């Protein structure tokens, strides 16, 4: 945005992305990820436990995200390095909580129960998976294509609204309460990404508003600053911003909106409620 | 409680050949009552599901493994299923105004 | 074959003080990262303050 | 008397801050942080420096240990204690955040902004932090109004939506047992009880 | 004699590597020398300021 709008800024390299980890699991094009690779092998020719587990490692074995679990694979096949911290994954049974296979006889014969209730719940069964020795209307989606369609639907709807982050911090793992453990703690805040979100707001301009925004929603501030006439929406907000004293390290004006520093719109809220006080009042 | 029944079928391996058997049905007939189903098919299915080779039907064959993986199977289904109903009753009243 | 024996042993010597310059050389930009770093860390915790 | 023993819980008296005089004693003493193996991060006084290093004392015990200059971290003054918004820190760091998260902590504040996102940290115990009078207490009002709550959030993000006419999401993000659950139940609970 | 003289051409391409990771080694040093200047550059008017 502070790119779009040209106004005086520098790239600041954070060096938080997960883009990595998360293309290793869900990207299918290019190099088969985790998901995809789990998908290709979900069909029942000649795919087992350890020939996925090979495949897998032959193919991400170079991903900087990826290594051996401890010495030998003793309760663990293979490693993600996440954000947070390194898990110890076990490739048991995966293809078939993948597929998620059933019987179609008692399938069928719960579809067509006496009771109601059994009837209603398995009221669906062309959706369900049971073959033995590619789409099929699109319902031979496994359990890993399924959550990433979802997924996918809500991180697409999430992104079109205002996210109000809450972060949680748990204080250690013996459900004790006023022990703080700061070990954990200090893992937590930098995966977490606390330090990097909080200069961000304080070297950056969080608050911005629209040129007409800032116009009616500021104007009681200084009344007799612009011509009481028509007046260009950029250059009107320039006539109140000098009207206000404002500091040239408070404000950035671009092609569509004001940027603010974090704290300006506070005070100028204050401001504008104590002079509309007395007609409230 | 059918779903808390199911998996006490303690199947046993035969001597002759590897097919599962139930010498004990009790459970598979607490299932059924609770389910509303037949027992017989049950069974049936359970030990010797009907599935068609290519062409006709013919009865495959089940081991005991085999067997404690499709009732647990189908236990997880029938529990999502259950779980998804429940989803859809709460949004359903819970958007039943405007 | 004393000739290409011969010049066997200057490439060869030629190789082992590359070896031994590689090691050298590369301690010059491995160390040097160390003090890379900690102006990166001292420039940017000065850059924070 | 219930929302006077919970404001216990959200308040910090000021009063216990305000003094010059200590301020520039804190300065003249010259004090930092230092890594522990205990601790995290535990105060120390900077001495005289030794090429890329500094031998520092420990507060507490008092044993003359080195210390790497790139593992020192600044200390912010006294009138930083127990701010109501981690923005506000002059030295900003991992040393000091994790002290005023331990401040917090200890004193019966989970709730700490960041910018635009709030920390919580789960308490393992039901306070008295949540009450109808307090809901009612934080309706209407800004972010910087009232002590930093699960419910000013709700409330800041339920004015903007009304505002903006943009719609929002309460996102909770931490790891298994952190706090997300009870966090949604909360702006849930104030949300049928503000927007109704 | 031609076995002989492959020895060297291996020992030569061996050394020919060394010698091209030496220069790549080297820009590595020279640009992270260059590189170090600059934050010890950044660093003298950023203390002073
Ligand atoms: N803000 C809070 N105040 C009091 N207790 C809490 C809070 N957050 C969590 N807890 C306690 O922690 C326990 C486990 O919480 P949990 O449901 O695991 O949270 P989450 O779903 O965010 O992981 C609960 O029994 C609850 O009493």
């Amino acid at each position: 945005e502070y790119q779009r709008e040209g106004i005086e800024w520098n790239f600041i390299d954070f060096g938080l992305d997960l883009q990595p980890c998360i293309d290793l699991i869900e990207k299918p094009a290019g190099p088969p990820g985790i998901l995809a690779l789990l998908d290709e092998e979900c069909w029942f020719p000649k795919a087992t436990d350890k020939s996925f587990v090979e495949k897998v490692m032959q193919e991400q074995g170079t991903h900087p995200k990826f290594q051996k679990p401890k010495q030998l694979k003793d309760k663990a096949d293979f490693c993600i390095i996440h954000y947070a911290g390194k898990v110890d994954y076990k490739a048991d049974e995966w293809l078939m909580k993948n597929m998620d296979p059933l019987n179609d006889n008692i399938a069928t014969l719960l579809h067509q129960s006496s009771d109601k209730f059994v009837s209603e719940l398995w009221k669906d069964v062309d959706r369900i998976i049971g073959l033995d020795q590619k789409t099929r209307k699109g319902m031979f989606r496994t359990v890993g294509q399924l959550y990433k369609e979802q997924l996918a639907k809500l991180m697409a709807t999430l992104r079109n609204t205002n996210p109000n982050f809450v972060r949680c911090i748990i204080p250690n793992h013996e459900k004790k309460a006023g022990k703080l453990d700061p070990h954990l703690v200090l893992d937590q805040l930098r995966c977490n990404g606390v330090l990097e979100g909080i200069r961000i707001c304080r070297q950056g301009f969080p608050n911005r508003v629209v040129f007409q925004e800032f116009r009616q929603r500021y104007e009681i501030l200084t009344p007799n600053s612009i011509p009481k006439g028509f007046m260009d929406g950029k250059q009107a907000c320039v006539l109140m911003i000098k009207a206000l004293e404002l500091d040239s390290n408070l404000y950035r004006i671009g092609q569509s909106k004001v940027f603010f520093r974090a704290g300006v719109l506070a005070h100028l809220e204050e401001e504008r409620d104590l002079k509309i006080t007395d007609v409230i009042i | 409680s059918g779903v808390l029944q199911l998996g006490n079928i303690v199947f046993k391996k035969e001597r002759n050949t590897d097919q599962a058997s139930m010498p004990d049905n009790t459970a598979a007939q607490k299932v059924s009552h609770l389910l509303g189903i037949n027992v017989t098919d049950f069974t049936r299915g359970i030990l010797t599901p009907r599935i068609k080779v290519g062409r006709d039907y013919v009865q495959k064959a089940q081991t005991k493994e085999q067997a404690d993986f499709a009732i647990e199977a189908l236990a997880k289904a029938t529990y999502e299923r259950m779980f998804r109903w429940l989803v859809l009753r709460i949004n359903k009243a819970l958007d039943k105004t405007k | 074959m004393e000739d290409s024996v011969g010049c066997l042993e200057t490439a060869e010597e030629v190789k082992r003080k590359l070896q031994k310059d590689l090691e050298g050389l590369s301690q010059r930009h491995e160390e040097k990262v160390a003090a890379y770093d900690k102006l990166e860390k001292t420039k940017t915790r000065l850059q924070q303050e | 008397m219930a929302q006077q023993a919970a404001d216990k819980y959200l308040y910090v008296d000021k009063n216990f801050i305000n003094n010059p005089l200590a301020q520039a004693d804190w300065a003249a003493k010259k004090l930092v942080w230092v890594p522990s193996d205990k601790s995290g991060f535990e105060p120390a006084s900077l001495k005289e420096e030794v090429g890329e290093e500094a031998i520092v004392e420990l507060v507490e015990n008092g044993k003359k240990v080195k210390v790497n200059k790139d593992d020192i971290q600044k200390m912010n003054p006294p009138k930083f204690s127990k701010v109501e918004d981690m923005a506000e820190l002059t030295c900003l760091n991992e040393a000091s955040v994790l002290h005023n998260l331990k401040e917090r902590y200890y004193s019966g504040l989970i709730y700490t902004y960041s910018g635009l996102f709030c920390v919580v940290i789960n308490p393992y115990k039901n306070l008295p932090i949540y009450s109808e009078e307090i809901v009612e207490m934080y309706k209407g009002k800004k972010r910087h109004e009232m002590p930093p709550h699960i419910y000013a959030i709700t409330d800041t993000a339920y004015r903007s939506m009304m505002q903006d006419r943009e719609d929002q999401s309460i996102l909770c993000t931490g790891e298994s047992g952190a706090g997300k659950t009870e966090n949604t139940k909360k702006v849930i609970q104030y949300l049928a009880y503000v927007a109704s």
